[PDB]
């Protein structure tokens, strides 16, 4: 089943900066791959589907790239709300499977 | 609307059973799949396993031990997760999740806190928390209310039934003795307090107990 | 309407309907094989057109007994019924043929 | 019953002993050169199907010189085999077209 | 030649807990592979077939798991009987080639 590596685990940014979250798989799952984000105490929300692809509702500050292996999730100007745990999930061979997380902190 | 509904708490002994619940809304097509997700505290999802209302098969995780059975009712639009012979590995938090069939969970369900635990069900003591009569204020007042010797975990609270979120902070529950304690910050500009009604809610799913406490001034 | 040109269109919306089905009940059968890739319906559908026509390019295919018992209806529905299309345009070019003798 | 209609249950007969006889004989040919995938039977019957309707995926295929002539012998037995069915609703469709007029 | 590779060579647990042999393949074999028990002066044992199917006569303890390259076998609350060498076997690539054996001690 594909392994899919968040790393880092933790990472750090300044207010308004931008800031990327990278996703590897280990092996090639075109652009089946889908973002979460879970705020403390929240239940995951989704936001970027199949790698790059809007969904309504979520901030423009939000986009992915990616394809293959390697995936990545970008916030332009983070800001106070984008606080929480994000992880990406795949669903190009089943079963889908989930990264381990990535949290971001200001 | 919710699209997907649980129920937010259920207690069970190590070896007993539960069935888990998760009531679906909104467009429903032959194409769904629900989907069960697990979380551990501090940990991430892992995903359990899967089924198809429309047709009643289900597909499961082969990497972990099977715990749960899932099963759906058409004409109630309910899908249901049997765990069974549970221990403390399988206390957390268990989600469910719907997939329009083309790979990703569109909506969650806000899940279904699971404790297994021999320990007994306990309502919470709601305490107020109001300044003392030598605190000087400033522009802003910090009010809170004391939640304290209640089982299992969660408990829900809210100030003036969600209108006052900003503001507000709910620390996270203490476990001693079978028993968890927490207290939630709520801080309001101080000219308008106690002029303006305070109240704290405390909703707690395990005992199907909602409780105010209003918060007024002391002596 | 003669007889070949119903059997031709009644061939069409049977492909029709078996695509349609062939998607869902690979799904169906697919999921649940550890590795398997044809479990979506959007590319599902796309797995099984073509399939139908033979082109088979692959970048999807069923790793189940199921999957491949619904791959094999599949090719032979959509076999039969270019097939049939193929005859029916023989009829007609016969028949016309007769006319212009 | 027709000579055509005959001739098409004949062909879809003899496409079944190809297929159970190709999957044996590909096994048969394929194991003892390294590398190769069609080795164990139900997936060659099902590598058999593939071929025999044209479809050819791939995901599995035949890396030796016996197992490609049985290949070769599949591939021609199925596109024959189709074939007579279509012809075969050829002269169905013509003879019926006849009557209508 | 696909070569299979068990590792740890010896896995240690102790009573009723669960246990977790590893075999990974040198390239992709989707789940053509099947795990054999051998106890000492035993013949082998045919334990799981196609990575994850059950076999009729063997202790529902034992599960398999994997596709592509790294496949598991395991065993929920390991007991006495259990003390063996495991053997991991790849039907997808002629020829059919075995991993070097994995030992459990409790
Ligand atoms: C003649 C038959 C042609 C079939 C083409 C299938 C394309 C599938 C696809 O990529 O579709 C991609 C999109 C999502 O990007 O799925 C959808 O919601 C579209 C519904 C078919
Ligand atoms: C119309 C022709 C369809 C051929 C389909 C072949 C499927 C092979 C297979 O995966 O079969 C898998 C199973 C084992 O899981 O093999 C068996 O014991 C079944 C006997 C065919
Ligand atoms: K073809
Ligand atoms: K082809
Ligand atoms: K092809
Ligand atoms: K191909
Ligand atoms: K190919
Ligand atoms: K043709």
């Amino acid at each position: 089943d594909i392994l899919l590596t968040q790393s880092p685990a933790i990472l750090s940014v300044s207010p308004g900066e931008r800031v990327s979250f990278s996703c590897r798989a280990s092996q090639s799952i075109g652009t089946d791959i889908h973002w979460y984000q879970q705020r403390t105490n929240g239940s995951p929300r989704l936001l970027i589907k199949y790698a790059s692809e809007s969904i309504s509702g979520i901030p423009s500050r939000f986009s992915g790239s990616g394809s293959g292996t390697d995936f990545t999730l970008s916030i332009n100007s983070v800001e106070s709300e984008d606080i929480a745990n994000y992880y990406c999930q795949q669903s190009n061979r089943w079963p889908f499977t989930f990264g381990s997380g990535t949290k971001l902190e200001i | 609307q919710v699209q997907l509904q649980q129920p937010g708490a259920e207690l069970v002994k190590p070896g007993a059973s539960v069935k888990l619940s998760c009531k679906a809304s909104g467009y429903t097509f032959t194409s769904d799949w629900i989907h069960w997700v697990k979380q551990r505290p501090g940990h991430g999802l892992e995903w359990i396993g899967e089924i198809i209302p429309s047709y009643g098969r289900a597909n499961y995780n082969e990497k972990i031990q099977k715990k749960a059975t899932l099963t759906a009712d058409k004409s109630s639009s309910t899908a249901f997760m049997q765990l069974s012979s549970l221990t403390s590995e399988d206390s957390a938090v268990y989600y469910c999740a719907r997939e329009r069939g083309d790979g990703y969970f569109a909506v969650w369900g806000a899940g279904t806190t699971v404790t297994v635990s021999s320990a007994k069900t306990t309502p919470p003591s709601v305490y107020p928390l109001a300044p003392g009569s030598a605190a000087q204020t400033n522009s802003m007042v910090t009010l809170g209310c004391l939640v304290k010797g209640y089982f299992p975990e969660p408990v829900t609270v809210t100030w003036n039934s969600g209108s006052l979120s900003s503001g507000v902070h709910t620390f996270p529950a203490v476990l001693q003795s079978d028993l968890y304690t927490l207290s939630s910050s709520v801080t309001v500009p101080s000219s308008s307090w106690p002029s303006e009604t305070v109240t704290c809610n405390v909703a707690h799913p395990a005992s199907s107990t909602k409780v105010d406490k209003k918060i007024v001034p002391r002596d | 309407s003669a007889l070949h040109w119903r059997a031709a269109g009644a061939a069409t919306v049977l492909l029709v309907i078996v695509l349609l089905a062939g998607s869902y009940l690979a799904v169906l059968a697919e999921r649940g094989a550890p590795g398997a890739q044809l479990i979506t319906y959007p590319r599902a559908l796309w797995w099984a057109c073509e399939t139908a026509t033979t082109v088979g390019y692959x970048d999807l295919y069923p790793v189940t007994l199921w999957g491949r018992l619904v791959a094999v209806v599949v090719m032979v529905a959509g076999i039969t019924s270019f097939g049939l299309v193929t005859a029916a345009l023989a009829t007609w070019f016969v028949g016309r043929e007769q006319e212009r003798r």
